[PDB]
């Protein structure tokens, strides 16, 4: 029924409803348990907490960025150090009682849990998160496609009975040769290539230690988690477009269409809920209005002009228009750039530096005087062409310098030809000039004064004359 | 005497040294439509 | 170097090819530096070098690296040029629909998967899915579902279907297409099918199928995933005076599509939220649209100026397009301009150039000659002095251009008599001088007129411009033959008063030797010009046969035509002399000169004739004068007689005699009466003079009033003019337009008043804007007649076919309104003009029809004759020169490469400005109608005979009682169907009625097999048919205006051709205008080039095709050389905007108008331009296939097939 994207825009986001401050702080809770699910099924690796502890140890010896390796704390380097020092004994325990004990004794599940338990009070800064989430993902996705790769090769039932516990174990490989039904010839064959599949798989196993049920399950709740966490990001967001658009409308007409300030204030907006903090105890538009402002601000200052003017310089220019709108109201008149300068405590040069980059390009279809059917695109001469008096003057002073240097011996002709790229691609040294002679280069030298000073004599430098 | 970047100069020079002969070529005009058709997404080539 | 122009849809993988790069930021120019930015709109590692043989780092910076990329940067160093050739490409990150095709009617997106375009819009504006793969589930391909019916079937089946929403969508379902078992089934379902709709549409979806299919485009091409970027110089962002920049739209566009681009590319990455996606792919769909075509989807953008950006297609589409603005037309070095003055010394190939305008425009040859003879070493030197205007530099100019012939063009220039080439002499001024006897011609007058000039630099240029472009050569109208170097005003006015005979005259009676003895005579003021005297003249003819007969004898005459007989070439009466010489004295007798002499005679005998009517016009002293403007005495008294008569009907109309509406009527009755009574006593009064003779009576002669001689002469003015200035004005009419019953009763010499001035100011505005918007008028039809016949060039000589027209005088009623002389003059006979009554052949089969065989056709009386025409000719290309006859512009049978439509097409256009029963002869009664038939032979009276004294053949005595012009042509060039178009006999049959339904009547007719034909007719119409009469084919049922196209398809070719002739020739008779038939028949034939097959036959076309009937009639020729069924055709009559936006070749139909159809449909379909007409080889630069090109075109054609062999 309508043609215009804003239209339907504002009917799919008016069928959400605005949220209460009770829903906020719920919508918040959810995504914190979400991340504590991630956070938690990224603990749960043994290769997770020695690179938390090794960057600990390089920034307690005050190598290493504090805030690079955490944000905050939970609370349900003063205070660092001794975490810290908790979280190694602590790893170091368990490390003691991983396996010595039993891996399904009491005394790892115990240790699992607390160490569980303690690293939940803990803020980590999004990038070493995104590193930790990352190398698990790719360890993930390796052994999907090679549990994908095996499947495809041997191509079921049979397989999923003895997948839960020997999908990677030898014992699978062993009882299928044993087998002995019709299609076991072309798999059996099949059943290299899966040696040859699962040869790669031990390794990766060795550096998890966990086979196969363990890392499925940790992929699992890693799922999860992250799937309540976008769910949850996802509804704050569709919640607070209306926020976004009522922030966006205000910078309209500023070389930004409505719907791009509307999508980077949405973008900014996600930033907003992916850094937010329900403990502080203010209300979510507070502290999305800034994202939202900054998102759109920024855009307007990257993305309104054809020649780019940086942010800070656009800034400048805004700063120093409100400065010239206030003293033109104060005296009445127009400020001149020495009181601008004065006023800004800047240098007057850098002012009508400032004062010659505000302009938009001209477009070429704007007509020109009173008339319509001209444009100005028709009064722009094209300045880089040669003219053809120019280039014949070229082809003449060609002709002339052949034939002023054929009333020469060949040998200070040819001289000259090399040492200036007469009828040759590259000009060249006085040695390659010397080099084909076998001469030096000081014979070179004084053969082209004497070409020259013969060619100063009036007798044979009349028509040369002409050119200049 | 219009579009023809070199056989305008072509033409000048030949002037210019008595011959009055040009060697017609393809104008820049035709060229920049041929551009223009390619830049709305339509395959527009000249046989040979 | 090419020979034909391939248009087709663009792959992916063919916009790469094209692409040196591609375009990953909006950023274009660094706001310091103003250095391109990388991976930018104006990158130079990818489009190329800002600077000559350099690097944007700067170290290669000369031409020893050519070709070399540079490390740092990746700039190739070369030249600059390649920046407006090199292409770059965006990756978009989501497929766009092409708005061409998918908006553009028909939607062939919506004709190829059969969905409505709102439901395709739903799609691709993100409202609801559509379903790609169905899988084992009960949906079908293609049918539409909303959000909630995908949630709920998602639930249902999960990842057995797969449904989408947008252009990923539309994609999805066009490649998983199968175009062949598409094909197939719409072929068998088309078999089976009755209903003429569905017909309609499942054969236009066949053929946008079969097309697809032949041209090996995929459908899934029609989306876009890879969008080309022109090259930055033809979209330049280049600094202006004073800092600032000038830029092109495209630039904002592209930039706001990359914007958008990266923004989806980013919310991608982020995993956003689905809706803000959807929005962003809407706002991708709708950059893009906007790019390729703005406004055409929604709302137009609009930059900083509160005005709508160019795109593309306006880029390439409308008047200020590329087509017409720099293809069609342009702007041309060696030309220049300036005001034009008269010079009446000049001959008729001379024009007057300035110095100073000659020395620019010529200065290159200046130079060659300057150093040709020594006079400077180099061209600098040349330049210098040149600058300098020494004497040597005047006198080389001199020498150059000697035998240079020039070109001079007015605008506009109606017909190619616009643009003529002279020979320039060298004039002290800055104004050009022109020929008086070319302005007819320019349609040019000095009262602040300008000129343009041109110079033709090569040697073939000059030869043309001396043989066929001369002004020496264009003495004949090439619209109807007449001669258009008539002399007027002065000349026409000196010869008019030289010629004239005076009553006791001094040197009356005188005895003249010849006259030489008549001029020694008025020189030494012995005798007037005017003097009645007798002259020996010695007279030459020369015959037809080409016998010279000099007879001397004595003829009674005036000393003034003797003295203009001594200028007269020798060949030609004493009597085109021997009486007063108007307009059309003087015409006549360069027309004889031009028939019994030739061209060079002609000319010279003009220029002596300006020469002398010039001389004798100033010595003649006619001047205007106040009393030269008699008002009769007659017409107050007619005044008050009128006035006195309207008081008394106001008196009856107090009565109540009469109504309103009848005084009226005879108040204006009276009133025109009245003005024709002063107009006839002041006509007499101006006329005539009483003088004195030699015997002193008082004798009747023609006054020699200055007025009454210009308006006699033809000179200047008219009867109506002189009835203004000393008698009435007349009554004049309302803006509406309903005249005032009091009339002006002043004239010009008295004086109006208020009233009257301001009365007369309501027709003078009107008059002036009809002027100016029927100027506009004329070149609309002018262009659209240009565009329909350009392709008509005359291919070959003879067809060898035996059809043609009948040509009989035109009758409309007792007299004739055209002889038939007229028509046939310059048309080649068709079967041999028998004697009537006998079997002699008087003149054979395939002669030109001259003046001769005219004069022995008129002394034959000779009734209908058939002559070949240009819409029966058999050539499958053009037409053929004996089909054609006599060019007008030349007298001679038409040559070969004669570009005649576009002749046509001038020729009816140009005068578009000018635009806005009793028996009275002895004879016979002859009936078919009624005819009245002299004893001669000739017919001589037609009359229509609506349904008598005498029968069939009997003798009828004389006196016996037997009993919105231009609009007009345009409708009747474009086929329009009129509002209440006649009812027509579609079969031969007896009527019949029938059941009287409601709403509208049926009728039934009998044909002579028994099968019964059902019509369908409105209840209010005036049936001439009755039940039980056997009407034939053609005969009118209901009477009205006939349609063109119900007369092509019920009566033939013949009929709607002398239709269309009649009535545009009608219409331009009404005003005086003389065009000759063969121009109207050149666009009726144009008309007449589709059929749509009726029988398909064995050859390679569907029933219900509209197609070339050239193509046909080779099919057919073909077939019946293979013996193999022919295929059926019925013609189909277009108007010329229809029949030239149907032509074969898309590039003159895209450069017409309606661009965006065109180059759709032509790139769905993969036409090919095989450049076979003149517009095409026009854009594209190459010689026209038309006069000095033709032979060339020719050979290439030769060794084309000889190398195909
Ligand atoms: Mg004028
Ligand atoms: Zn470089
Ligand atoms: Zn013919």
């Amino acid at each position: 029924r309508t043609t215009d994207p804003v239209r339907m825009y504002m009917r799919e986001m008016g069928t959400v409803e605005l949220l209460t401050r009770e829903g906020e702080i719920d919508i918040a809770k959810r995504i914190e348990d979400g991340i504590n699910q991630v956070q938690s099924a990224i603990a749960e690796y043994p290769g997770t907490i020695p690179y938390i502890l090794e960057q600990f140890d390089r920034v307690q010896a005050e190598e290493l960025r504090l805030t690079d390796l955490i944000s905050g704390f939970v609370d349900p380097p003063e205070l660092a150090r001794e975490k810290f020092n908790e979280l190694r004994g602590k790893f170091q325990n368990l490390q003691l009682a991983v396996n010595e004990f039993g891996r399904d004794s009491h005394q790892a599940s115990e240790a699992s849990d607390l160490v569980l338990d303690i690293f939940r009070e803990f803020r980590l800064t999004p990038k070493q998160f995104d590193h930790l989430v990352e190398t698990l993902r790719t360890s993930m996705d390796r052994v999907r496609t090679q549990e994908r790769l095996v499947m495809k090769a041997v191509v079921k039932k049979s397989f999923i009975a003895l997948f839960t516990g020997n999908e990677s174990n030898e014992e699978w490989l062993d009882k299928v040769l044993a087998s002995d039904k019709p299609y076991v010839a072309k798999v059996r064959e099949q059943e290299e290539e899966i040696r040859r599949s699962i040869q790669k798989l031990q390794m990766i196993e060795q550096e998890t230690s966990l086979s196969v049920e363990r890392i499925k399950d940790i992929s699992h709740r890693m799922s999860i988690g992250e799937a309540k966490a976008r769910r949850a990001k996802k509804e704050m967001v569709e919640a607070n477009l209306r926020l976004v658009i009522s922030i966006a409308k205000k910078y309209t007409n500023r070389g930004l269409q409505f719907l791009d300030l509307i999508q980077e204030g949405n973008i900014g907006l996600m930033k907003a809920v992916d850094k937010f903090e329900y403990r502080r105890g203010y209300k979510f538009s507070t502290y999305a209005t800034w994202w939202i402002r900054q998102a759109i601000t920024r855009s307007i200052a990257d993305q309104a002009r054809t020649i780019r003017i940086p942010v800070h310089m656009i800034e400048t220019i805004n700063k120093l228009n409100r400065i010239s709108r206030q003293m033109l109201q104060e005296m009445g008149r127009e400020p001149l750039p020495e009181e601008l300068a004065e006023r800004m405590q800047m240098p007057e040069d850098k002012i009508r530096k400032v004062l010659k980059i505000a302009k938009e390009p001209i477009s070429m279809e704007t007509p020109i005087g009173d008339d319509e059917d001209s444009h100005l695109g028709d009064f722009i001469e094209d300045t880089t062409l040669e003219l053809p008096l120019d280039s014949a003057t070229a082809t003449s002073l060609k002709a002339a310098t052949r034939d002023v240097l054929a009333g020469l011996t060949p040998r200070e002709a040819k001289v000259l030809r090399m040492r200036f790229g007469i009828d040759m691609n590259t000009d060249h040294t006085l040695e390659e000039v010397g080099k084909q002679f076998d001469v030096t280069r000081e014979r070179i030298r004084q053969i082209e004064a004497k070409a020259l000073r013969k060619l100063r004599h009036p007798s044979r430098s009349e028509v040369l004359r002409s050119f200049l | 005497k219009s579009d023809d970047v070199n056989g305008r100069t072509k033409m000048y020079k030949n002037i210019v040294d008595g011959n009055h002969a040009m060697e017609p070529g393809m104008p820049e005009s035709f060229n920049v439509l041929l551009k223009e058709i390619r830049s709305l997404g339509i395959n527009i080539e000249l046989e040979d | 170097e090419f020979d034909a122009i391939k248009i087709g849809l663009a792959s992916p993988d063919m916009i790469r090819s094209w692409s040196f790069g591609e375009v990953k930021k909006p950023e274009t120019i660094n706001y310091r530096t103003f250095k391109p930015e990388r991976d930018g709109l104006f990158c130079a590692r990818i489009f190329g070098p800002v600077k000559d043989y350099e690097c944007l780092c700067g170290k290669y910076k000369r031409l020893k690296h050519r070709g070399v990329i540079c490390e740092k940067c990746g700039v190739e160093v070369t030249q600059t040029k390649v920046r407006r050739d090199r292409m770059g490409h965006i990756e978009l990150a989501s497929p766009v629909a092409h708005i061409w095709f998918l908006k553009s009617l028909p939607s062939r997106i919506g004709l190829l998967m059969d969905m409505p375009l709102r439901d395709i819009e739903r799609v691709l504006y993100f409202e609801m899915y559509v379903v790609t793969e169905p899988g084992m589930t009960d949906l079908e391909r293609g049918q539409m579902l909303t959000e909630e019916e995908y949630l709920d079937r998602l639930e249902e089946w999960g990842d057995e279907f797969t449904a989408k929403m947008g252009a990923e969508a539309i994609k999805d379902l066009l490649a998983s297409m199968d175009l062949p078992a598409e094909a197939e089934q719409m072929r068998e379902e088309l078999d089976t099918t009755n209903s003429e709709t569905k017909r309609k549409k499942l054969t236009k979806r066949l053929k946008l199928v079969e097309a697809f299919v032949a041209s090996g485009n995929k459908p899934e091409w029609m989306i876009l995933t890879v969008l080309p970027v022109l090259p930055p110089d033809l979209r330049p962002l280049v600094p202006l005076d004073g800092g600032r920049f000038a830029t092109s739209d495209l630039n904002d566009l592209y930039r706001r599509v990359i914007n958008r681009n990266n923004r989806l590319k980013r919310l991608l990455e982020l995993a956003a939220p689905d809706i803000i996606v959807r929005n962003e792919k809407r706002m991708l769909q709708e950059s893009v649209d906007a790019l390729l075509d703005n406004g055409r989807r929604g709302r137009a953008i609009t930059g900083s100026n509160k005005r709508p950006l160019k795109s593309l297609a306006d880029m390439i589409k409308g008047k200020q397009g590329r087509f017409r603005q720099n293809l069609l037309g342009k702007r041309v070095d060696y030309s220049g301009r300036s005001v034009i003055t008269v010079g009446p010394y000049l001959r008729l190939h001379q024009c007057g150039l300035p110095k100073k305008m000659a020395l620019e425009l010529f200065k290159p040859f200046i130079y060659s000659k300057l150093e040709t003879r020594g006079l400077a070493t180099t061209i600098k030197a040349a330049k210098k002095m040149v600058e300098r205007e020494e004497a040597v530099v005047w006198d080389i100019l001199d020498e150059v251009i000697r035998e240079h012939p020039v070109l001079l063009n007015r605008a506009p220039t109606l017909h190619r008599l616009g643009i003529q080439a002279f020979e320039p002499v060298l004039i002290e001024g800055k104004a050009i001088q022109l020929h008086p006897l070319v302005c007819a011609a320019y349609n040019a007058d000095f009262d602040g007129d300008q000129m343009a000039v041109h110079v033709p630099l090569t040697l073939e240029a000059q030869l043309e411009a001396r043989t066929l472009m001369m002004s020496t050569n264009n003495i004949l109208s090439p619209a109807s033959g007449d001669p258009i170097i008539v002399p007027s005003q002065d000349v026409v006015l000196g010869l008019y008063y030289m010629t004239r005979e005076k009553i006791n005259a001094k040197g009356e009676g005188m005895y003249l030797t010849g006259p030489a003895e008549a001029e020694k005579a008025y020189r030494t003021k012995t005798a007037e010009l005017h003097a009645r005297v007798k002259v020996r003249i010695t007279e030459t003819i020369k015959h037809e046969n080409g016998k010279l007969t000099t007879e001397t004898k004595m003829i009674d005459t005036t000393v003034g035509r003797a003295m203009l007989w001594q200028i007269v070439p020798k060949g030609l009466p004493y009597s085109l002399v021997n009486q007063k010489l108007g307009k059309k004295q003087i015409s006549n007798l360069l027309n004889e000169a031009y028939r019994k002499l030739g061209l060079k005679d002609t000319v010279i005998f003009a220029d002596q004739i300006m020469y002398t009517g010039f001389a004798y016009a100033a010595l003649s002293g006619v001047s205007v004068g106040i009393d030269d403007m008699v008002v009769p005495a007659a017409k107050y008294t007619e005044i008050a007689e009128a006035e006195e008569e309207v008081r008394e009907i106001q008196e009856q109309f107090q009565s109540g005699l009469v109504t309103a509406g009848e005084r009226y009527n005879k108040v204006i009755d009276i009133w025109a009466s009245t003005n024709d009574r002063v107009a006839k006593a002041m006509m007499e009064n101006l006329s005539s003079e009483q003088v004195i003779n030699r015997q002193g009576e008082q004798e009747k002669q023609e006054s020699f009033n200055s007025i009454y001689m210009m308006a006699d002469s033809g000179a200047r003015g008219s009867a109506a003019q002189i009835r203004q200035l000393a008698g009435m004005r007349g009554l004049m009419a309302r803006p509406d337009g309903s005249i005032i019953e009091t009339p002006i009763t002043a004239n010009f010499k008295e004086g109006l008043n208020v009233l009257q001035y301001f009365i007369s100011t309501h027709g003078a505005r009107k008059g002036l804007a009809d002027t100016a918007l029927k100027t506009a008028n004329s070149g609309y039809l002018t262009r659209r007649l240009v565009d329909v016949a350009q392709d008509v060039v005359v291919t070959e000589h003879d067809c060898g076919t035996l059809e043609g027209v009948v040509m009989t005088p035109h009758i409309e009623g007792g007299d004739v309104k055209v002889a038939l002389t007229e028509l046939a003059l310059g048309r080649v006979v068709s079967e041999d003009i028998l004697k009537p009554g006998t079997d002699e052949v008087l003149i054979p089969r395939n002669t030109l029809l001259d003046e001769k065989w005219c004069k022995v056709i008129n002394d034959n009386s000779v009734d209908q004759i058939k002559v070949r025409s240009v819409v029966t000719c058999d050539s499958d290309f053009g037409c053929c020169a004996q089909c054609y006859g006599r060019d007008l512009a030349r007298g001679h049978l038409v040559n070969q490469g004669e570009a005649v439509g576009v002749i046509a097409a001038q020729s009816i256009g140009e005068p578009g400005t000018q635009l806005t029963i009793q028996a009275k002869n002895n004879g016979s009664v002859k009936l078919h109608e009624l005819t009245i038939i002299d004893e001669f032979g000739r017919t001589k009276e037609k009359h229509k005979l609506p349904y008598l004294s005498k029968a069939d053949g009997d003798a009828v005595a004389a006196g016996e009682t037997v009993a919105g012009g231009l609009p007009r042509v345009a409708d009747l060039f474009e086929a329009r169907k009129p509002k209440e178009p006649a009812i027509l006999a579609e079969h031969s049959g007896t009527v019949s009625f029938g059941k009287e339904t409601k709403g509208k009547r049926r009728l039934i007719i009998t044909r002579d097999s028994g099968d019964t034909y059902e019509e369908m007719i409105p209840k209010h119409r005036q049936l001439n048919v009755f039940e039980g009469e056997r009407i034939e084919r053609g005969d009118v049922i209901a009477d009205g205006p006939e349609s063109p196209h119900d007369i092509l398809r019920l009566r033939g070719i013949h009929a709607v051709t002398t239709y269309i002739a009649n009535e545009v020739q009608e219409v331009y008779r009404l005003q005086g205008v003389k065009i000759n038939d063969k121009h109207i028949e050149t666009i009726v034939r144009q008309m007449l080039r589709k059929c749509t097959i009726t029988f398909a036959g064995d050859s390679e076309f569907l029933p219900g095709e509209t197609v070339e009937y050239s193509q046909v009639k080779i099919a057919n020729r073909k077939l019946v050389e293979e013996g193999k069924e022919p295929a059926r055709f019925e013609r189909e009559l277009l108007g010329i905007t229809k029949a030239s936006l149907a032509t074969e070749s898309f590039i003159s139909a895209a450069s017409f108008q309606e661009t965006t159809r065109v180059l759709t449909e032509a790139a769905v379909s993969g036409k090919r331009d095989d450049l076979r007409g003149l517009k095409e080889n026009v854009i594209v630069g190459r010689l026209i296939p038309a006069g000095t090109g033709f032979a060339y075109h020719q050979d290439r054609q030769a060794k084309r097939a000889q190398e195909q062999q």
